[PDB]
């Protein structure tokens, strides 16, 4: 059946998502979404609930129209926050709908949005200062502005080290000058290429 | 349905402006 291939893809898509294979989760869940019978909106919506965070982790943000169309406006402020690098808004938006997200089974996956939100925040700092040697204290200012409690220079280094290790940021920390030295060629790769 | 253009190199939005003010407030300008 087409209904059974759709159900199969739905579940292996969820498996992949929970194993942090987001490219594969995207393949399976996209397929399920697209081949789901146009008539069953309830089915399409359930799939979208999983496909959404997976898309977002790969740098594809949903339109507010999509979210309206399937009554998933719970994702709207989260999407806006992630897109901006607005950690403070992300935290609030996640809390506001904590129960829904948990009942959807995607709460922990949504937590992974903090990683790319950090990435987006730091990219904005780079775009605003327009230099390839960025003082670590500038990132600290951004994180204080986002009200990360107790944050200090050591924490900025730890966050940057994780982003560099994962491939989100192309550069290295020079401790003599407390600078982040980033590549002159596009130091913030598209999120779909970091996977 | 899906947007990628959010991740261009444009900083004309409200949040960007607020962060720009905060940075300048601490001594950081381009």
């Amino acid at each position: 059946s087409t209904a059974q291939r759709v159900t199969y893809k739905y579940y292996v898509g969820r498996k992949a998502m929970f194993d942090s294979d987001f490219k594969q989760a995207e393949e399976y869940l996209s397929f399920a979404f697209e081949h789901c019978h146009r008539s069953s909106q309830k089915n399409k919506r359930m799939i979208l609930i999983y496909l959404l965070p997976v898309k977002m982790l790969l740098g594809h943000m949903p339109t507010v129209e999509l979210l309206k169309k399937y009554h998933l406006m719970q994702f709207a402020e989260v999407t806006r926050a992630v897109s901006e690098g607005n950690l403070l808004l992300l935290h609030e938006a996640l809390a506001k709908h904590e129960a829904f997200f948990i009942r959807c089974g995607i709460f922990l996956i949504l937590e992974k949005l903090k990683i790319i939100t950090y990435r987006n925040l730091f990219k904005k700092v780079y775009l605003l200062l327009k230099t390839h040697q960025l003082s670590l204290d500038a990132f600290l200012v951004a994180l204080k502005f986002m009200q990360v409690e107790d944050v200090d220079i050591d924490e900025v280094q730890c966050i940057l080290a994780n982003l560099i290790y994962m491939g989100h940021v192309k550069g290295y920390i020079s401790h003599q000058h407390q600078k982040l030295v980033v590549s002159k060629q596009n130091p913030f790769p598209p999120l779909s290429t970091v996977c | 349905v899906w947007e990628d253009n959010w991740d261009d190199d444009n900083v004309e939005d409200d949040f960007s402006n607020q962060l720009r003010a905060e940075l300048e407030k601490h001594g950081y300008k381009m």
